[PDB]
């Protein structure tokens, strides 16, 4: 039980940590993708202007 | 002949003046505004409130 207790607590902490990491990284990837797309639209504007 | 030529010349002179010198009143409007970039610096917000 005590062994099971420690196993359970450690696994739960590891799981919550991984979840928080992946969620925040998902937010980051969203932000960087927004950067990319908005920059692409700037690229299209510039292309039209130059042509 | 010179009188007739100078009549038309003087008549067109004032029209040219009005057409051209008045352009100098303003020509900077061609200049565009800043249109600044963010450089991944304006990413300082979460999905907390969106209506405002």
């Amino acid at each position: 039980l005590k062994d099971a207790q420690e196993k359970l607590e450690l696994a739960e902490k590891k799981a919550t940590d991984a979840e928080a990491d992946v969620a925040s990284l998902n937010r980051r990837i969203q932000l960087v993708e927004e950067e990319l797309d908005r920059a692409q639209e700037r690229l299209a504007t510039a292309l039209q202007k130059l042509e | 002949l010179g009188t007739r030529a100078k009549e038309s010349l003087d008549l067109r002179a004032h029209l040219k003046q009005v057409k051209k010198e008045d352009i100098e009143k303003e020509n900077r409007e061609v200049g565009d505004w800043r249109k600044n970039i963010d450089a991944l610096s304006g990413m300082e917000g979460r999905k907390k409130k969106f209506e405002g």
